[PDB]
RNA sequence: CGCGGGGUGGAGCAGCCUGGUAGCUCGUCGGGCUCAUAACCCGAAGGUCGUCGGUUCAAAUCCGGCCCCCGCAACCA
RNA sequence: CGCGGGGUGGAGCAGCCUGGUAGCUCGUCGGGCUCAUAACCCGAAGGUCGUCGGUUCAAAUCCGGCCCCCGCAACCA
RNA sequence: UGCCUGGCGGCCGUAGCGCGGUGGUCCCACCUGACCCCAUGCCGAACUCAGAAGUGAAACGCCGUAGCGCCGAUGGUAGUGUGGGGUCUCCCCAUGCGAGAGUAGGGAACUGCCAGGCAU
RNA sequence: CGUCGUAGUCCGGAUUGGAGUCUGCAACUCGACUCCAUGAAGUCGGAAUCGCUAGUAAUCGUGGAUCAGAAUGCCACGGUG
RNA sequence: UCCUCCUAAAGAGUAACGGAGGAGCACGAAGGUUGGCUAAUCCUGGUCGGACAUCAGGAGGUUAGUGCAAUGGCAUAAGCCAGCUUGACUGCGAGCGUGACGGCGCGAGCAGGUGCGAAAGCAGGUCAUAGUGAUCCGGUGGUUCUGAAUGGAAGGGCCAUC
RNA sequence: CCGACUUACCAACCCGAUGCAAACUGCGAAUACCGGAGAAUGUUAUCACGGGAGACACACGGCGGGUGCUAACGUCCGUC
């Protein structure tokens, strides 16, 4: 019930970001696991996937699924996207508040290269 | 938790008729002084008896033959 | 017979249509209702009107999960 | 918590003993607790109102909620939105100790105690009895009291049907029977 | 006296019925009328139409009706203009359908159906045809 | 007609004043608030003054 | 829009007359008494003394803010 | 034919003043007293607000159809 | 290159409801503590954070079913002028124009990017 | 002498349910007494009003006759005043 | 005068005497930027509580709700709670339908801002639409415009108001 | 006091069926309104301005509303 409460909870960010045509930092958060990306204004194309699923950060975090490696993947996604050439994005906290796991990985963009 | 606007919860030493005391937490503190309790209930032995309807044609013989 | 009236009539609908040219700052639709929505490149005032942000050949589609009528633009 | 202790170690044992159920968890589980207490009297005091809402603070581990009245109605003489009733809500450690306190406390000290019906299942395995003093009830002084109150405790089980809840009830030791 | 316990509102335009209708075929009963034509059945007429129709088959069978005189019509009462606003309610009817089952009959002969429905054309002024229920 | 008008005039010594209405019936409390003034082009605060 | 009169228990009438003070006819009940509705008297209940604030030991009094009725010369775009 | 009013214990009136408060009297029931009755005084009971519907949380109370009466108007050649 | 799983575009009920079965390598949530960052107009119930003892009960995902809603048949259809008429409260002649109504007939999807397990 | 303190109280035993004795052949229409319990209203009483001056109103008791037994009753005697 | 619907020919508007229901605003919180929730209805059980007050499962999803009369809108919801607020600020700007005009029903954007959020995003009072009425002048307060010889000040003049 | 049984009665509600519209459109329109890419045509029949007008009292043949009586050399009507 949380993902379709949660997704209902979000359709008016998402859409009102995905209307407004500036390319989202999307979140989505889980107890264990996480997926950070950066997609397109419209959607149809991402331009930057890290997450805890990946080889190296999964081996160089002790747990997958907690603040902390939320942050290291908030410093690494956006040091990537400075590599890769992002400077400008809207924020879309996809739903949730903007507190916990979200407010260090967004603190840990905004320390590496992402204007929030 | 709001510590603030709750009574005062914490843990408790109770006694009932049988004797058991009971480490249960509670919102008065002090010792609590019961009854009875379902241990020492008459639930499994008494509720036949409480019945009480007896027979006609037993009180009839037992106070008095033809 | 004591209920002849009728609204003086507001001039609702459909005013500035797909196909005709938008002028800097020119509406799409005047209505009442969002029967034509704010779809790609367009907004709403305070009223429950809608003035289009963006100028050219306008586009008339259906979308959404409740098929609703919007208003989009298209590249003129 | 020893009810919480027994049900995570002698309870699910037995269920499991009972059911056979494949998956370890599929046994219906007791998720809530709640005590209600309706009071006409809102309107005419809510004096007496903030009085009943503190004896049911200091009954139960934590202060009550006062909610609204949803729909006006005319045969009751009470304005929507104007607060009419009460309630409680607990759950976990909370439901563990306050039923063992209801089990071991209450129901001897119901006056006239005939056991409860076994058909109060709400038609899906929701136990819903009621009790009609508040002085059978260890922590609501009776020489303090002026006015008594009374309540129903009705909880809430993710039964799929009455059947399994009463196997979980009369497994736990419930005193229907 | 077959009429509406309530209406919609209490008056209602004029109307129109033109062109083909939609009664075409039988629904309930052995033994029909059909208008092809065009006028209005009465509440009167309706009722007038099936206590006749009871009178012929002496309470045998059941009999059936499918327009409604939901319609309260404002006729004008005698000498006033076509001004002062809409007219009065007066009555309430149903206009003619063609190809509408009116009246309906069953558990009596087919001689006695057309009797009764030449009898519906003597308690009305409307053209009609013997019909019966149709094989699919 | 029961909800008297009330101009409001700037504490910033200003006299652009803006009006709006209270209903003395229902809610007589003095109507404060923080409130702009164009002439200091810089926001202060407004105390209600009798429409007189 | 301003002045003035005022808001006195349940009502109306005494005290705002430059602080130190709840009275009068009836309204209710109880008491004596006449057959007594009636009369006279005794008593009891009934008063943020329109509302809040400021000086103060001292308020209804002095003034300010708000509400209610009326008497007012005036104009009612 | 249209404009108003009214329909409330067994009877006659309020409450219709913009909705939650079943009020007054006569009358009937149980009394005391009376030579008996009346009067008198003391204890009780009695209502789907003409009706059918609508607004309203709720009506007698705001609105439409139905019944009757009280009134007025129901016109000019 | 393929199944399962997640983050987002193409269709927005031929997608959508229902019933018969499957998943814990990766994986969702249930779940251990919630003294913490943070919440309750009562409860960490909800959210959440430090963890992975277990988990597939509800859920998510996938196949089968045309039992429902939907798609639309082809014949057929009223009506719109247009010129002609009558049986003129309404119907017909030459065409362009043409709805619905349903029906014999289909569809549970289909499609794409990136990556995690799984093996060339 | 011990206990109670203006309340529905150990006031008040009323309404009632679980069980005996007698009398009466035969206790139910249509007997009382009794063991237990249920634990009312009633807070001196309304209008209007009765009998009492001295052993007098009252109040605590006894007896009788009625009668197999079933009264507070009606009638005689006493305690107090 | 000003409001909700069909009418009036699927843009528009279209009649009085072509059917039904109204206003002469109110909320400084019923508000907004920003944090949340989603109805109505019926079955089952329970001391109160009865069909309905309140509590506990289940069935449907806008059939609930709109601040009014109501239509059309609205789930992202303007429908249902609230921290900061008074965008219920102010001086300006390219632009549509009715349009005699008047303009009203309609403003990307300049700026000081305030208010808000980390920030996107905004706030341009409230779901829009009933709550309204001409000049002139005068009561009005913030504004040196003329300045009946020169230096000053007055009447009639712009913001806001009856 | 819970009650036992049945009874040519009414119908909530779902299925097998009947429905309906000025004030409903889970359907869909036509000529076309609005338009945007072309053959020819049309003595420029479009726009701006300046001088002066009438009428604010159009009827009958081909359409849908109230009307009215589904009447009329009928009407407010929208119309070729
Ligand atoms: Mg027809
Ligand atoms: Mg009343
Ligand atoms: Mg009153
Ligand atoms: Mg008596
Ligand atoms: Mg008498
Ligand atoms: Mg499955
Ligand atoms: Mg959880
Ligand atoms: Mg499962
Ligand atoms: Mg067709
Ligand atoms: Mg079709
Ligand atoms: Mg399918
Ligand atoms: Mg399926
Ligand atoms: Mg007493
Ligand atoms: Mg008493
Ligand atoms: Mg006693
Ligand atoms: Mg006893
Ligand atoms: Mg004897
Ligand atoms: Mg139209
Ligand atoms: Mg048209
Ligand atoms: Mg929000
Ligand atoms: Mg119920
Ligand atoms: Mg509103
Ligand atoms: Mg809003
Ligand atoms: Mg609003
Ligand atoms: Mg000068
Ligand atoms: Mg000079
Ligand atoms: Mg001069
Ligand atoms: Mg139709
Ligand atoms: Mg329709
Ligand atoms: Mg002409
Ligand atoms: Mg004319
Ligand atoms: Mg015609
Ligand atoms: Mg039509
Ligand atoms: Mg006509
Ligand atoms: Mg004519
Ligand atoms: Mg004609
Ligand atoms: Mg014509
Ligand atoms: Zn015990």
């Amino acid at each position: 019930d949380k993902k379709s409460a949660r997704i209902r909870r979000a359709t008016r960010a998402r859409r009102k970001l995905q209307e407004l045509g500036a390319t989202r930092l999307v979140v989505h958060r889980t107890p264990r696991h996480i997926y950070a990306q950066v997609i397109a204004p419209n959607g149809s194309e991402v331009l930057v996937a890290a997450s805890t699923v990946e080889k190296a950060i999964a081996e160089q975090l002790k747990y997958t699924g907690n603040k902390d490696a939320a942050a290291a993947v908030g410093k690494a996604v956006a040091e990537r996207a400075l590599e890769k050439g992002i400077k400008d994005v809207s924020f879309d906290r996809s739903g949730f508040q903007y507190h916990g796991r979200v407010q260090a990985l967004a603190d840990a963009a905004r320390e590496a290269g992402l204007q929030f | 938790m709001k510590k603030d606007i709750h009574p005062k919860y914490e843990e408790i030493t109770a006694s009932c008729s049988c004797g058991n005391v009971m480490k249960i937490r509670s919102t008065v503190g002090h010792d609590l002084n019961l009854d009875v309790c379902s241990k020492c209930h008459p639930f499994f032995t008494g509720k036949q008896r409480d019945v009480a309807t007896g027979g006609r044609v037993d009180r009839f013989n037992k106070r008095f033959n033809i | 017979t004591r209920n002849g009236r009728d609204s003086e009539a507001k001039r609702l609908g459909v005013k500035r249509f797909g196909g005709e040219s938008v002028l800097a700052g020119s509406i799409i639709v005047r209505q009442r209702g969002t029967k034509f929505h704010a779809g790609a490149n367009v907004g709403c005032g305070r009223d429950h009107t809608l003035f289009a942000k963006a100028d050219g050949k306008v586009k008339f589609e259906v979308k959404g999960p409740k098929n609703r009528k919007f208003i989009s633009i298209e590249a003129e | 918590a020893k009810l919480h202790d027994y049900y995570k170690d002698e309870v699910v044992k037995k269920l499991m003993t009972e059911f056979n159920y494949n998956s370890v968890m599929q046994v219906p589980r007791v998720e809530k607790i709640t005590l209600n207490m309706g009071v006409g009297e809102a309107i005419a005091d809510k004096k007496l109102l903030d009085n009943a809402a503190a004896d049911l603070a200091a009954i139960s581990g934590q202060k009550p909620l006062i909610t609204k009245a949803r729909k006006s109605v005319a045969g009751f003489k009470i304005r929507q939105g104007y607060p009419i009733g009460c309630k409680v809500t607990l759950r976990g450690e909370r439901m563990w100790e306050f039923f063992e306190r209801l089990i071991t406390i209450a129901v001897p000290r119901i006056r006239d105690f005939r056991g409860l019906s076994a058909k109060s299942f709400d038609g899906r395995g929701n136990y819903s009895m009621g009790v009609r003093e508040q002085i059978i009830f260890p922590e609501i002084d009776y020489d303090k009291v002026d006015r008594v109150r009374g309540l129903d405790i009705t909880i809430t089980t993710t039964a799929k049907s009455d059947e399994e809840g009463r196997a979980l009830l009369a497994a736990f030791d419930f005193p229907f029977r | 006296m077959l009429q509406p316990k309530r209406t919609k509102f209490r008056k209602m335009h004029k109307g129109r019925n033109r062109g083909l209708a939609q009664g075409t075929d039988v629904s309930f009963g052995s033994f029909g009328l059909k208008a092809v034509g065009r006028g209005r059945l009465t509440a009167r007429q309706i009722e007038a139409a099936r206590r006749a129709m009871t009178r012929a088959v002496k309470r045998q069978g059941k009999i059936w009706i499918r327009v409604f005189p939901d319609k309260p019509i404002t006729e004008k009462p005698l000498a006033v203009r076509m001004g002062k606003g809409k007219g009065n309610v007066e009555y309430w009817v149903a206009l003619i359908q063609p190809g509408k089952v009116l009246y309906e009959m069953d558990g009596v002969p087919e001689e006695l159906a057309r009797e009764a429905f030449k009898l519906a054309a003597a308690k009305l002024p409307i053209k009609t045809t013997f019909v019966t229920k149709t094989v699919m | 007609g029961i909800r008297e008008k009330i101009k409001l005039v700037s504490s910033a010594g200003t006299g652009h004043f803006y009006t709006t209405t209270k209903n003395k019936r229902t809610k007589p409390e003095k109507l404060e608030l923080k409130k702009f003034d164009p002439v200091v082009r810089q926001h202060v605060i407004y105390k209600e003054a009798k429409i007189k």
